[PDB]
């Protein structure tokens, strides 16, 4: 669970990084493509799929936004990601193992593109974040 | 795994232009940071004190400096991984008694770490390379059934 | 692996007592009610609407008896697991996008179902040899790293 | 997170296979040290942990006590389980990779001693408690 240590640190790293939350999941979307292409299965009835697409950077906007949604309902991921939950479990039938793929990418883009301030420190209690994150999007799933 | 020449030259063109001595620690101190239970292997090594004390500590630099030596070997003959690992594997496992699932932990922060350090050069091809060949040297490490 | 003889004659012993048509329907209903996502792969085998429905569903019962007699090949020689699953692997990976998350579900739920068939004779050292050659098996179908 | 049908489902499975504990205890931490040999370390301190060790059979009863004591605090697992968790993560140190691996070795036993109990309904619930019992085990892990 996170702390409110944990919460401080995750909201002082968004306030730093949130103005590029957009380039943030593009990028982080095109790598998890690339880079685990059993996901890309899930984006298929897109016009394009391939790197450098516009539906991909267009998505990444909704994701992070997502995330930043996320950052506002910390104090309660169950009932903040609730209906996100129900849209990948019922309407996508996203399989579950793949949102911490998704995270580890997150934290890839986050390292390339804001090097100093993700620290070890900002490290731990974001992963702390995105686990939760995770667990509250499987909220629906079984 | 069967490489291809592009994952080769990538893997190649990583190791060739990684400074050790920077990296190697930043990678250990960030896992002893955001996997602390890691820490457990490393009492004699001094200050573990907290964020600060890690990432200043030189012994841990010197092991995370080690850490990515050890990967050398694996470049150096990447279609004979697993065998070339076996007795580092020994070494964790038997004497040390590192959990296998620790060895996947350290390789997230050495690629997390990298990512940092190469910028937008860490293309998405970039990652899938270098995390490809991490796994393979995981596996070996952990010694996974396969 | 290299597996020892001890280890060669439990995965005999047990398949060679193994009733397909009780074990593999249980296997894969156990697997889509403890892990409901995997009934995405099977919308056109009918009643998947709850617990009951699945676990008499025939169609579920068939491709249960499929994945068990899928093991065959692997008990046949099991120095040549990862070669002789690679046509399985690409089917349930390019044809049917099978997260390669969901092997390793059903063989808990395979391995859990055995235990409740052999009971006590289901020894820890069984359990051990039987989990290792169904890790082996998800490896290659999975394609994991090594 | 764990539904009111969960925790009814864990309640009731827990009324009928109780009496049993100690005997299920016994039996996943010796699983556990032959099937997963890198758990053997944490007890090694003890003067017997080969297969039928008294100091095993102990101990499982002390296992199973605490999942007993988790049913009961199934409404808050987090704080139910602090204690437990603080001194698996600071006395101790066990690698929190490892409650997974006895969580398993705990339903193929149950598996094993009460297979009409054990229905698949049983077990999905069952297996989102346990999940519930690690992620709360590793609370004070970081
Ligand atoms: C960090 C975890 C994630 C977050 C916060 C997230 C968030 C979102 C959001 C906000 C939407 C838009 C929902 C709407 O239509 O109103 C969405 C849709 C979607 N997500 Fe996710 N998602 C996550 C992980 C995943 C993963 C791991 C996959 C697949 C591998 C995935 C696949 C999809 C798909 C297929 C859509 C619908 C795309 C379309 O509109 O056609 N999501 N997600
Ligand atoms: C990518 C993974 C890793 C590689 C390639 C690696 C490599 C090495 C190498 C080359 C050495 C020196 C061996 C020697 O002194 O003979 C070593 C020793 C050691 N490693 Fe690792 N290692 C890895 C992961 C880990 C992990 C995850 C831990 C602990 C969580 C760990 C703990 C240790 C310790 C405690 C030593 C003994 C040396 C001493 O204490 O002075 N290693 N490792
Ligand atoms: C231990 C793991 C498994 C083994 C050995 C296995 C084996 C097989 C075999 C032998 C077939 C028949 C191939 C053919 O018809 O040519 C098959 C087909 C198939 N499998 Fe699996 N399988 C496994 C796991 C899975 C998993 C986890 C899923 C899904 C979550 C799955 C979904 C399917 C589907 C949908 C079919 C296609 C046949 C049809 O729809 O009629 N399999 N599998
Ligand atoms: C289902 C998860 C688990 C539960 C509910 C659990 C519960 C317990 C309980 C009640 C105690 C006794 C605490 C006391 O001294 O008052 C304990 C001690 C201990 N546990 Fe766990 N535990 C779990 C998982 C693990 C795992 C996965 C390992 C190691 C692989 C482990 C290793 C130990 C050790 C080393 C002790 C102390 C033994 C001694 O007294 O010498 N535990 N556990």
């Amino acid at each position: 669970s996170l702390s409110d240590k944990d919460k401080a640190a995750v909201r002082a790293l968004w306030s730093k990084i949130g103005k590029s939350a957009d380039a943030i999941g593009n990028d982080a979307l095109s790598r998890m493509i690339v880079v685990y292409p059993q996901t890309k299965t899930y984006f298929s009835h897109w016009p394009d799929v391939t790197p450098g697409s516009p539906h991909i950077k267009a998505h990444g906007k909704k994701v992070m936004g997502g995330i930043a949604l996320a950052v506002s309902k910390i104090d309660d991921l169950k009932t903040g990601l609730m209906e996100l939950s129900e849209q990948h479990a019922y309407k996508l039938r996203v399989d579950p193992a793949n949102f911490k793929i998704l995270n580890h990418c997150i934290l890839v883009v986050i390292s390339t593109m804001f090097p100093k301030e993700f620290t070890p420190e900002a490290h731990v209690s974001l992963d702390k974040f995105l686990s939760g994150v995770a667990l509250a999007l499987a909220e629906r799933y079984r | 795994v069967e490489w291809t020449d592009k994952e080769r030259s990538i893997i190649s063109d990583i190791f060739s232009h990684m400074d050790y001595d920077d990296i190697g620690p930043k990678a250990l101190s960030r896992c002893l940071i955001v996997y602390p239970w890691t820490q457990r292997h490393f009492s004699g090594f001094g200050n573990l004190y907290n964020a600060e004390a890690i990432i200043g500590n030189a012994n841990v630099a010197a092991h995370g400096i080690k850490v990515l030596h050890g990967l050398d070997r694996g470049v150096k003959n990447m279609d004979n991984i697993a065998a070339t690992y076996a007795d580092l594997s020994t070494l964790h496992s038997e004497k040390l008694h590192v959990d296998p699932d620790n060895f996947k932990l350290l390789s997230d922060c050495i690629t997390i770490v990298l990512a940092a350090k190469m910028g937008h050069a860490f293309t998405a091809e970039t990652q899938g390379a270098f995390q490809k060949f991490l796994a393979v040297v995981v596996s070996a490490l952990g010694k996974q059934y396969h």
